[PDB]
């Protein structure tokens, strides 16, 4: 019955022989990227409290944000104007999706229900398409797929793949052993990534339902979760006050983010179009820039008046878009 | 000013969302949102008269009352939402002296949690009826659960209800200051517990809300306006 | 009516 | 031959005790201005009405004190008819917004403390509330600033305000007279009533106690302070009409100098209750 | 479903007035901002007012204004319209639209059945081709030109076509010079050039025959073209 | 129990490639897409959407 154990070191040989060098040798020689000046271009006034979760349309112009007063909001970001303001049953919302298509958005969180509203009705409200049941704890992210279908974490430890016609749970990833907190969809969609606060990253395969690779760098909860944009990494932010890149190929880190200053926890974490920064929002009330390739702090966002909850970045890479529990939304070029 | 007709009219559109987000503003500022944190058998489900959401009225001031009993294990995750209650409404029952360590553990963990390091506790030992009961039965000794009790004495400055046996006194401010220790141990004025001993048949219990919210008030309105 | 005795105040 | 000239010795006391006031007042007054809106911390709905008190007070304190000085040193006007006009209305007005954005901290102050569960006011509702105060002091101020005239007299040039001339002076009696009830009574009034239904609920942990009866200190000062600084104030603007000849005797001037010095004294008061009943603004003031 | 059934309308004596009313059912009427476009017994449509959502913005056209008024009776899901004064040139068919302004929202989207009225620096739209005949399966090319570029700076060519079929009140067929509307055929398509613009009709069917309208939103008044018939 | 032993014997399976391998892949991403990312490499304002 300790024949796992045997497996787990037989994983961890595997890996040790697997990481010759370190990635900060191979990137030594190529030159940084500089310090990286982003100053705020739009502030979205629109919500009365914190801010827990915002999206990007696949437009890069409209952006759907969540607060705990119980409204989603959809922004276009370019003119500043309130495209849609959607009430929401529950006041506690812990995430919101964008669809690729823009069609519906979703949004969950202690109601332990995942409602997607159809923005693009003849009626012209917005009404709630359907409402997903059967998470036994909060919905800490949710993802569209497609317009049919919709991944979900949960405080139950479990994930799920949902048909939204039928409403019903097409699979269930039941893996990890703490909370989930965040999840990130692939470019491909084949497989997402999920961090919970069992320290441990899970790559899954939406297709066949089982946990492909289990990452284990952190040492507490893993609050937010990245793809590269190549979809053979991932970045993961954690209370640890580290980031840590990890690589699906490699199967094990390839770097850590961290400053002796840096003490408090990333709520989140997002790469730039080439991969090359890698924000991530720390609760000191700023996000902070770092090098991917280099691990060097190369700017900071700092224009927020308490905890940055979500920070995104727009399709193009234009842009970053910062929520925070001051209850402002801020976009940065 | 160089907008077309259509930018225009969208113009238009999200002034009309604002206006109907500022009324939902005014209703969102006069409501005091308080956490319902507390166990099974707390009776915290009828501490007030009126599952996770109740809402009362008090001199017209509305209260909310949320109770996330859908989550279990460590809270932590759920608790960083409400870090902008009013007040957290700890609820223990005074009866069950097993479950009252387990009880004193909660509170130390919300006490002393990162988020709630500004919210003050209204806590509400219930059951006080229960209480008196075991103490004049005997059979179930304070003492034996907790071994301070013996030790303890009734405090001067406590004011007991009347005809209340001192035994019956010297347990009900033994709950309460187990509760109080761990309170004042770590606490930098940005919070505070108003300890209130109630039962299930009192109904006063909304006016107690009130009377110490107004108090919470008081003391962040003193700090906010520069007075304190 | 101006006088080079009188005082002229100003609030 | 002005009678209202001074020796050199009477005009550096006097230069002194204004030297004080001026400097002392812009001083607290911008950096209070420059705190609340140099940290965002400090940058609140709240502290709108502080910011807002703080720079009339402090425009008082350079536009109203320094030229009004040199008027009372030789009551010569040494400013023009354009000047002229420029001070019988906004450094009056300042003096009226000062008074009556005390009154609207009182107003946010009996809330917070009487009613506190009752929400603030909204962000806009305060801003239309610093302009009503800023727009009712420039009205009350228009008549002055309209009727102000530069007669050239063989002595001096004199900055002079030509109200409507009536057997009785009814009009610039009714100004004079509205003014004191507008700006000194009706203010005495709601300021002393919310300060004392709010000392009476404060005053009735000693360190926690102890701050809740220090508030109340500074509340029954700024009472006071408002009653005696202001009242000599109205007493000389008012005294024409009860006894002109006092004016065209030569210890007015002296007296003109002490009224507004005692009045204007009070834009000091301010900043410093900022800094003994503030640690954020005691530390705000070392830290610029 | 979506209605917007309007009447109030017959013979009336010059100098008479009648109040015209739109009942909406299906559909949050007070989020959609209303318009009133009118179609003369012989000729093509001319837009006659717009209240905006919130009834905060009314706009009239020259030949209407000041004898007529819009309102709308948000909580009755009504619109009216009080015409005073009426001449002869007013007798026409009037179409209530609603119109949502929203980024990507299609304006003009649904129009009514229409009310007949018998009473006894515009930007100028020019469709040159009155008539085309037409038999099924080929692919024509209704052309419009504008007196004024239609591209504002923000990249948007505000031009729209409709499509009256015999009989029927006008349709959306293409928004904002290339976005297709929602429930519109994959044949249609609208291709500008700022100041000229063509709408492409491939495998034309027996349903396409109709007046083609194009329309400019740019600014107001709106304008409309006088109409190309596509005969079978 | 044994649930954790199947999981285990397949994540230990997985074929793994060197870090030199997948760092130099990553590397080479950053840098083919460089000149596309808008953050990495500052845009010119006119093309900048939320220029102001
Ligand atoms: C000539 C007369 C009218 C001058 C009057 C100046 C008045 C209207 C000005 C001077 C300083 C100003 C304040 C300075 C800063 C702030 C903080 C800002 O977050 C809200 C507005 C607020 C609170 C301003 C309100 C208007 C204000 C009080």
């Amino acid at each position: 019955r300790q024949e796992a154990e045997q497996l787990k070191n037989q994983i961890r040989d595997a890996r040790k022989a697997c990481a010759d060098a370190t990635l900060s040798q191979i990137t030594n020689n190529i030159d940084p990227v500089g310090r990286i000046q982003m100053r705020t271009r739009r502030t979205l006034r629109g919500h009365l409290a914190k801010i827990y979760a915002m999206h990007w349309g696949t437009d890069s112009r409209l952006l759907v944000s969540a607060s705990q007063d119980g409204k989603l909001i959809i922004w276009d970001s370019y003119t500043t104007n309130k495209v849609h303001a959607i009430p929401l049953r529950s006041s506690w919302v812990m995430t919101c999706a964008y669809a690729p298509s823009g069609n519906y958005v979703a949004c969950g969180g202690l109601d332990n229900i995942c409602s997607i509203y159809n923005l693009k009705t003849r009626e012209g409200n917005v009404r709630v398409s359907r409402e997903l049941a059967g998470h036994t704890g909060y919905l800490s992210c949710c993802r569209f797929l497609d317009d049919n279908q919709i991944v979900t974490s949960s405080g139950d430890t479990t994930c799920a793949l949902w048909d939204i016609e039928t409403g019903q749970q097409t699979t269930t990833f039941t893996g990890h052993t703490g909370d989930v907190m965040s999840l990130s969809l692939a470019p491909d969609t084949r497989l997402f990534v999920s961090g919970a606060c069992d320290a441990s990253a899970k790559l899954w395969d939406v297709r066949e339902g089982m946990c492909r690779q289990t990452f284990t760098g952190h040492e507490s909860d893993i609050n937010a979760i990245c793809f590269f944009p190549n979809g053979n990494a991932f970045a993961t932010g954690s209370d640890d006050a580290t980031c840590r890149l990890f690589d699906l190929r490699a199967d094990q880190e390839l770097m850590t983010y961290s400053h002796d200053n840096i003490i408090c926890g990333i709520t989140s974490v997002s790469f730039s179009k080439s991969g090359r920064l890698l924000l991530a929002g720390y609760d000191d009330f700023n996000c902070n820039v770092w090098d991917a390739l280099k691990a060097d702090r190369a700017g900071v966002l700092a224009g927020h008046d308490n905890r940055v909850s979500c920070l995104g970045v727009t399709d193009d890479g234009m842009a970053v878009a910062t929520g925070s529990w001051d209850s402002f939304l801020k976009i940065w070029n | 000013c160089t907008l077309s007709a259509e930018d225009k009219a969208a113009v238009e559109r999200s002034k009309m969302i604002e206006k109907q987000l500022q009324k939902d503003k005014q209703v969102y500022r006069a409501t005091h949102r308080l956490l319902l944190l507390g166990a099974d058998n707390s009776g915290k489900s009828t501490i007030v008269k009126q599952i996770f959401e109740t809402k009362f009225q008090v001199d017209k001031v509305n209260f909310h009352m949320f109770d996330v009993g859908g989550q279990r294990d460590e809270r932590r995750k759920w608790i960083q939402c409400f870090n902008d209650v009013t007040a957290i409404i700890f609820v223990v029952d005074s009866s069950d002296y097993n479950r009252l360590q387990e009880a004193l553990n909660l509170f130390k963990s919300i006490w002393n949690n990162r988020w709630l390091r500004t919210i003050s506790v209204i806590l509400f030992l219930n059951k006080q009826d229960l209480l008196a009961e075991k103490v004049l039965a005997g059979k179930s000794k304070i003492e034996d659960y907790f071994p301070e009790f013996a030790r303890y004495t009734t405090p001067e400055d406590a004011t007991p209800e009347p005809g209340e046996d001192p035994r019956v006194t010297r347990a009900k401010y033994f709950i309460r200051d187990e509760f109080l220790r761990i309170s004042t141990a770590s606490g930098d004025g940005r919070h505070y517990c108003y300890p209130h001993f109630t039962c299930a048949v009192d109904t006063e219990n909304a006016r107690r809300i009130f009377n110490d919210c107004k108090d919470i008030i008081l003391q962040m309105n003193l700090r906010e306006y520069n007075l304190v | 009516r101006p006088k080079p005795q009188q005082f002229f105040g100003l609030m | 031959p002005n009678q209202f000239v001074q020796p050199a010795w009477q005009i550096v006391l006097w230069a002194a005790a204004y030297t004080v006031i001026v400097v002392t007042s812009v001083v607290g007054n911008v950096v209070v201005m420059w705190i609340i809106l140099a940290h965002k911390r400090m940058r609140t709905v709240t502290n709108y009405f502080l910011v807002n008190l703080a720079f009339a007070e402090a425009s008082m304190a350079a536009f109203n004190t320094v030229v009004n000085f040199t008027y009372a040193v030789h009551n010569e006007w040494y400013y023009g008819l354009f000047y002229c006009k420029f001070h019988n209305f906004f450094p009056i007005a300042a003096v009226f917004a000062s008074i009556y954005s005390m009154t609207a901290v009182a107003f946010d102050r009996y809330m917070a403390i009487i009613h506190p569960l009752q929400p603030r006011l909204s962000a806009t509702a305060t801003k239309v509330v610093i302009c009503v105060i800023w727009v009712l002091a420039l009205l009350l101020a228009f008549p002055q600033g309209y009727y102000s005239t530069t007669e050239t007299m063989p002595s001096r040039v004199v900055c002079m305000i030509e109200w409507p001339e009536h057997p009785n002076k009814i009009y610039e009696k009714v100004y004079h007279i509205c003014v004191t009830v507008l700006i000194y009574f009706l203010p005495l009034l709601v300021i002393g009533y919310a300060y004392t239904v709010v000392g009476i609920t404060l005053w009735a942990y000693h360190e926690q106690v102890s701050a809740k009866r220090k508030v109340v200190k500074m509340m029954i000062v700024v009472v006071c302070t408002f009653a005696i600084c202001w009242l000599p104030f109205h007493i000389f603007f008012l005294l024409p009409y009860i006894n002109p000849d006092l004016y065209l005797k030569k210890f007015i001037q002296q007296v003109y100098l002490a009224i507004m010095w005692l009045a204007m004294s009070s834009t000091m008061y301010n900043p410093i209750i900022y800094c003994c009943l503030n640690d954020r603004f005691r530390l705000g003031f070392k830290h610029a | 479903d979506v209605q917007l059934v309007e009447s109030g309308g017959g013979l009336v004596q010059p100098g008479g007035s009648r109040k015209l009313s739109c009942s909406a059912s299906g559909f949050a009427f007070s989020s959609f901002g209303m318009h009133w476009v009118r179609q003369a017994p012989e000729k093509g449509l001319e837009w006659v007012a717009y209240i905006s959502s919130g009834s905060g913005t009314i706009y009239y056209a020259d030949t209407v204004k000041g004898r007529f008024t819009i309102s709308r009776d948000d909580p009755k899901n009504t619109l009216f319209l009080q015409m005073t004064s009426l001449r002869s040139e007013d007798t026409a068919m009037y179409y209530c639209v609603r119109s949502i302004y929203y980024y990507g929202s299609s304006p003009f989207d649904f129009w009514g059945q229409g009310t007949t009225l018998t009473v006894s620096s515009d930007i100028v739209m020019t469709q040159a081709t009155s008539s085309v005949p037409v038999t099924p399966g080929e692919s024509v090319s209704i052309s419009c030109r504008s007196s004024k570029s239609l591209l504002h700076s923000n990249g948007n060519t505000y031009l729209y076509w409709f499509l009256q079929r015999p009989g029927q009140s006008p349709q959306l067929l293409i928004y904002r010079m290339s976005n297709l509307a929602s429930g519109v055929p994959d044949r249609f398509s609208g291709s500008g050039s700022g100041t000229a613009f063509t709408l492409t009709i491939s495998r034309l069917e027996a349903e396409d025959v109709g007046v083609y309208y194009c329309m400019q939103h740019l600014e107001y008044p709106l304008t409309f073209g006088a109409g190309t018939k596509l005969e079978l | 129990a044994r649930k954790l032993v199947e999981q285990l014997k397949m994540e230990a399976n997985i074929d793994r490639i060197k870090v030199s391998k997948a760092a130099a892949d990553l590397m080479a991403y950053c840098e083919a897409h460089a000149k596309e990312d808008p953050l990495l490499t500052p845009v010119p304002a006119s093309e900048n959407p939320f220029r102001e």
